[PDB]
């Protein structure tokens, strides 16, 4: 599906595990993991939207206490195709 | 209020937090008619003709006076063959 | 208001609460018009011409601000040809 | 047209008002006014049970002001056989 | 059997409602109603004796609040012959 | 009719207490008894929605004061065909 | 005879005190035990309905003291023919 | 031998103790072991009169403080012939 | 689908009003009612994650007032092949 | 009826004044008049549970001041089967 | 409710102050239907099925019980074709 | 040996570590778990007298704080051949 | 594996909120989910004794704020031969 | 071994005396460091889950008081397929 | 298995306690008991590091009691290569 969740924690460590956390909560596919700056990672999963959904509460709640934590938990259900090309389609 | 018949279920997953956590059918005047959705108050099956209420009320009748619907089914009748 | 005959009366058992118990009504602009059902704050007979209002108003004519009303009969239009 | 409502009114002006209404409400026959004595007016109807209960509803509401006012509105859905007896068939 | 249960109530709904009542709650037959007078109606069933007593509480207990309500609940378990003279047969 | 009545009370004797004004007050049919363990009984009745509506009222008003209770009274008008299958069909 | 009556107690030996008493005091049969579940035992009885009564209010007597005791006592002069499918016929 | 003896106990092992108490002290056949539900066990013994007296006594003694206890201890010399019907024979 | 929702009520009358509510706001399959023991009744359904969670919530919302209440509402989106094994294929 | 209702008085007219009333209260049998000696006479009538329940109620309260008294009032709903060979069956 | 599908967008640099930030998108129910603005709550690409609430409702939908709506997207239906 | 040694608990992982402990320390047959009922589950071993009770003193010290705990554990050295019939002889 | 986790919850749906929870944590087989009564639920797993440590603080993590509750979180890292029998091979 | 262990540090100093603290403690493969941004380090190693836990607890107490230090230590016993992308295969 | 856990004690006897209590716990295998000199012996055991740690807990509570006592119990998750050969590798 289209639906694009992020969950941006500060440091890998929270990351690593809000990224299991939701895959293995919904089928989601885990497109990206981004070093912003600052100690920012972002990690993005991809799915239709009740997947992407329930991957999102579970990886928020599962990185919130990991290290520094959570900075953001967002879901947006249909992404436009000009956002599209900012999105990360494979890890890498 | 309106007669119509409930065609299907509606899921938005997407849906705004004000609506709640209410359900939203499909319902339709007649089958191929315009089709609108309704928060369903009252809990009805497909293939039932059911009331429902217009805008203001049908806030209330979903639940608050500042309730996110302008569609709530509000009863099942009894006995209509449409 | 939009004038409308009442035909035929409506029975749901499964209403909502705050409907009360208030009559229920089904009416028609013109016999073979879209049906659609008003609460009854005249008592009509089947046949009468009545004047029915409209969303926010109908609410209040039932009976208090917070009805679950759009459609409610506010009186019987003493000639009226159809 | 097995159930039963009966609305009991002092006066008969309320019990007018209360047949009027139960009968406009719902399609249920009116079988009979009582005189009871006293006052006490009875209008009685018959119908299905959701169309007794619609009529008695409304018929209620309606006298509570009418007059003197209501005495009670009560619904039978079933009535024993040996009731029957003592109900009025028709209204005269 | 020859027992008999009699109920007043203020009023015929509450009346009919006992009728229904105690005719539902145990083998009685409704024998009458009648209509005292100022607003008294007395519906009488005969049975026997334990079925009488049943169904006169089951009476009591639904009329108690309808309406106006109970004035009496009564049985007298062998009725002298005399006394059937003033009693209604069947009902009316 | 496809309404369902139901209602569950803290034991045995209050669930047939209720059952029994159910289907006495209203054309009902007993689909069944469940032991729900916790000492819950539910007792399930069908019909058309006035009748069930009628018959769940008397039964709660029956009920409440026998045993440990009334837990719950519930009507349901229309019940769905999935939900058919978790219902009994019989009372057995 | 056809009436009901049913003690529902806490625990077995409570139960079984209060058929003993029953079937001892009065012309009622032992028609049932029933394990509700949740500790509650449930003893029917069914006979003519003084007879029922006298049983029943001996039983209450009985199991009262007994074991964790009684819950309900209630007598049912004539059961709707419905509730007779949830009920036992004789005793297992 | 006629008479019987129950003994109810939260839960089996004072039961157990309970059952090994009784058989022990007199001669007394352990006829049954029900599991009422709620935690709710009882054995009963059939016995002589005097011999079922003894047993109870002893059992009850015994299981007293095994276990969560003894909810009741419970003789009947000649249990009528209905209650025979829900009474075991054999212990299963 | 193969995403779970389940919902736990205290009672079996607020299991049914809950599956019927589920079934109704979303196209869901009921695959189970589970008496659990102690009162606890677990309906479940299985169908797409966002048809589950529309239905899990509607019903709990539905739920939550009827009887005694709702225990758990939870959606499972990706069910472990090892965790269907004890999950109900089919209403029984 | 097998319910015996008996009453002991001490004399003769104590004892007519109560049969009679009990017999005139409910329907009831007598079946002996006794003079146990010293002046004790026993009144005993036979017949369905309720009847015998009023009729000695009756009867006790009849025979209280007439003479020298009641001595007792008893009522045995059902009697073992061996009692009913020391019971008069008719009177002399 | 009724169900929409989401056109284009819908600019308008002059429009009330009370309109605040947001989104305004052009919605019809079917293709060739007359096209109606609604505000976009929720994100709405084109191309998706909406769900739009009406009057009074679609007010408080769009952040405020007085803001300017009379047409709100509440939510993108997630499976739907015409 | 025929020494029963019984440890019962308030739920299943108490008993399971009571009878993995009782196992281990002493040579003793593991030869029941049964589910009382109200989350009471007695786990049972039979073996030497001086097995037996190192085994239920192994078995207590082990489930006394795992879970809801230990609601009970007893050793019968000699058990009478009555009670065998109510205790298991092999676990299932 | 003959290591083994043991969660125990009140009610069924922490208990296949941690069956999951568990077996999506490590590499464990569910053999089992028990139902005690009481409504106490036992889920089990077998693994190697890290992945049971693993499974088994995932499964008490999840579990705690779903439902009711958890219970128990137990593990047995070596069970003895004589425990299997009670234990569930596979899940059915 | 498949379970990953990550500690996240703030500075390389730190990182580098837990990856060597967490190598030696236990039989753990160090996977990777990496650099976030900000300052952090992550340094993550994979084997057994048992090894894995004592090697991160061990780097943490290690990297505690060294530098700027710990941010985060955390374990995960099984790692899904999609996290296993962004995870690094071998130090670099 | 990589791990060692060695327990000291003053005495063969505390020793062979805390052995067995070890080898029972968890799995893990004696390689060696030691005597030191003194009167100090060691026992050690290899086993995966969840495994050891169990153990060594097991075997510290043990023979802290039992004569004179426990000097230590020490865990060594992979000890370096060099050490294994000081190291016993089958039970002396």
């Amino acid at each position: 599906g289209i639906a694009l969740g992020m969950i941006e924690t500060r440091g890998l460590v929270p990351a690593i595990e809000a990224a299991d956390a939701m895959t293995k909560a919904a089928e989601v596919r885990l497109v990206g993991r981004q070093f912003v700056g600052g100690g920012y990672v972002t990690v993005l999963v991809r799915g239709e939207t009740g997947a992407v959904n329930a991957a999102v509460r579970a990886g928020a709640d599962a990185c919130e206490r990991v290290g520094d934590g959570l900075v953001a938990a967002h879901i947006i259900a249909r992404v436009h195709s000009e956002v599209e090309n900012i999105l990360p389609k494979a890890p890498q | 209020m309106k007669i119509m018949q409930v065609e299907k279920t509606l899921v938005s997953t997407n849906r705004i937090a004000d609506m709640g956590h209410k359900p939203l059918l499909v319902v339709w005047e007649k089958p191929g008619a315009p089709r609108q959705v309704a928060v369903d108050a009252i809990g009805c099956i497909p293939g039932d003709w059911v009331l429902c209420v217009g805008s203001s009320a049908a806030r209330e009748a979903a639940g608050s006076k500042s309730y996110p619907s302008d569609l709530t089914i509000i009863g099942i009748i009894d006995q209509w063959n449409g």
